[PDB]
């Protein structure tokens, strides 16, 4: 195989591919980029096992097919130390690979391309297209609610589902939750997997929001993301994932809505206020009005009421102010809603002007 | 507070199960067997989501205390284990143990670990409390 590419060209995708990974080689070979070129164009493949990235390239100056596998790193050090614009001729030559530009020349060891544990095809049990911001919007609204390395692996991810012409994402930790839906314009069959955390948030970060729209592909054991001239493949955890409708306040009767800003600064200094932060926040809620509080038992404390839509009947509930901040500031708006019931079950919080996004979270001990 | 040994601990965690385990002893084996043994019965009864803390000056206590604070959206109960230091509880663990302690209720299952309680040191405020409600099984 032989390529000549301009620098620039092949530094955007050489840091994708041999991107979030670096940690140690668990193997040899997991250290190495593929490189294959057939077809005018150069495609370049990460892996670490869990979830591969490939980057195409066209290929316009003259070039040679082949495959080969060669250190990630030292590749992309060598390619991004040449001087901007430089064009860089890439050649195989034995179980080495020459790097040349300009009069710099250097050369890489190789490990065969046949070696690459790289995924053999498989079959997509549904696929679509949507824009690249509702994918963004989608993950963006509910990825703060993942778990983290907790022991239920199942909530160490992002729900992905599908009915009538929506996708879904709904996260969750156990105590709270975040779902949005949006349309895509097309009849999907109803499914459902999840996406680890790990493979969630590459996919995020992948997406520029610009005019190439995503295409996704949902198999067995994998899904897929192709942006423009990159894909995305990661593998689907293995669990199943809990029933995210069972757990939204059942008929709430009792409804505030106030200035989300409002809510946030007002629960930003009962933060401030709080020298034990595990304690939390102790709201009250009374016809059009809010008491907030940050709670310490032992301490008179400093309340700090609020001018709030709210009636039906009058409660206290204690709340955890990362969970409902995280919330505020998820729900990007002029004015929130929230749905109460007691002071044991949960809450839901939501804008007040759509319903793609709601959020569900549970009261604390107090 | 009950004082048992590891070898009888699959008997006296069969029919009670506390709201506190103090698993102390040097010994590699019986240490694990009896946490493996409580986390193992813990599960039986709605315990789904578990913990662990390696306790040393720089833990994050909010995250334990405001833990036992919190309410499950699947009611799975919680079974907060700690791996105290080789050398007993440090100058102040004394304190944020005896505010956990404190934080103590019944979906919590608290299993604190490490080895001998030091010496007389035993007497810190927490321990205290704990004293009644508890198990103290003997892996040294």
């Amino acid at each position: 195989m032989k390529f000549t590419v301009e620098r620039e060209h092949l530094l955007k995708p050489l840091q994708q591919v041999s991107g979030p990974l670096g940690g140690r080689p668990t193997l040899p070979i997991l250290g190495n980029l593929l490189l294959q070129v057939a077809d005018g164009t150069l495609s370049l493949t990460g892996t670490d096992l869990e979830m591969e990235m490939v980057a195409r390239v066209a290929l316009v100056q003259p070039h040679e097919p082949g495959a080969t596998t060669v250190p990630a790193r030292k590749f992309f050090d060598i390619c991004r130390g040449l001087p901007e614009g430089a064009e860089i001729a890439v050649q195989l030559e034995g179980e080495r690979m020459l790097v040349r530009s300009g009069r710099s020349r250097f050369s890489l060891s190789t490990l065969p391309a046949a070696d690459f544990p790289n995924l053999d095809d498989w079959q997509s049990e549904v696929e679509f297209t949507l824009p690249q911001a509702t994918m963004k919007r989608l993950i963006e609204a509910t990825q703060f609610s993942m778990a983290h390395q907790d022991v239920r692996y199942y909530l160490n991810g992002m729900l992905f589902e599908t009915e009538g012409e929506e996708l879904r994402t709904v996260a969750t930790d156990g105590h709270r939750l975040a779902v949005c839906s949006m349309p895509i314009g097309q009849s999907l069959p109803s499914h459902s997997v999840i996406v680890p955390r790990k493979g969630v948030i590459e996919l995020m970060r992948m997406l520029d929001g610009g005019d190439n729209p995503l295409r996704v592909q949902i198999g067995s054991n994998n899904i897929r993301a192709h942006v423009g001239d990159f894909i995305f493949t990661s593998k689907l955890v293995d669990g199943r994932f809990p029933d995210y409708r069972r757990v939204l306040p059942k008929n709430p009767d009792k409804h505030l809505e106030a200035g989300c800003d409002l809510l946030k600064q007002a629960f930003a200094r009962a933060a401030a206020a709080s020298n034990e932060k595990f304690r939390g926040v102790r709201l009250y809620v009374s016809e059009n009005q809010l008491k907030i509080t940050a709670n310490n038992p032992e301490q008179e404390e400093a309340e700090e009421i609020l001018d709030v839509t709210y009636s039906g009947a009058e409660m206290e509930i204690g709340f955890n102010v990362s969970y409902v901040l995280d919330v505020l500031n998820a729900l990007k708006c002029e004015n929130v809603r929230m749905m109460l019931t007691d002071s044991v079950s949960s809450v839901q919080i939501e804008d007040a002007a759509s319903q793609s996004a709601a959020y569900v979270v549970m009261p604390m001990r107090l | 507070m009950i004082r048992l040994y590891p070898e009888q601990l699959r008997a006296q965690l069969n029919e009670g199960l506390r709201a506190a385990y103090l698993l102390l002893g040097n010994d590699p084996l019986l240490l694990q067997e009896s946490q493996d043994a409580v986390r193992q019965v813990a599960a039986a009864q709605g315990f789904e989501e578990h913990h662990t803390f390696s306790i040393d000056p720089n833990t994050d206590w909010n995250a334990i205390f405001s833990l036992c604070q919190a309410m499950s959206l699947f009611a799975s109960r919680q079974t907060l284990l700690l791996l105290l230091p080789e050398n007993g509880p440090n100058a102040a663990i004394n304190e944020q143990l005896l505010t956990l302690t404190g934080l103590l209720h019944d979906d919590l299952l608290l299993i604190v670990r490490g080895n001998k309680l030091s010496k007389a040191q035993e007497n810190a405020a927490w321990f205290t409390a704990l004293a009644n409600r508890s198990v103290q099984v003997t892996c040294q």
